[PDB]
């Protein structure tokens, strides 16, 4: 670190050896998925004998 | 940025009700007197999502 070298955005500190490409990507997915079911069954039988 | 969104419902829903009444009445000059009645209900409901 003799040239005290830094990144050219001025964010980091690099050591002379390195030389950095500045690729700023960012990636992003979000993957929602909801499932609902609802089954109802209603009965009713009724007998009368008089 | 891409933003899908799918949203699908479903709904179904059935009813069923029956109803039977048989009446029978021999009625005779004071004598004999009988008389019968029978009833029957059947209600049914059924309903799914999704």
């Amino acid at each position: 670190y003799t040239n005290c070298k830094t990144t050219e955005d001025g964010q980091y500190i690099i050591p002379d050896e390195v030389y950095t490409i500045p690729q700023k990507e960012s990636n992003l997915e979000m993957n929602s998925e909801v499932l609902e079911s609802w089954m109802n069954y209603q009965s009713t039988t009724s007998l009368s004998i008089n | 940025q891409e933003d899908h969104v799918r949203s699908s419902f479903l709904l179904d829903n059935q009813n069923s009700q029956n109803t039977v009444t048989a009446s029978a009445g021999i009625a005779f000059l004071n004598i004999v007197n009988f008389k019968v009645e029978t009833d029957y209900i059947s209600q049914t409901s059924l309903t799914k999502d999704y």
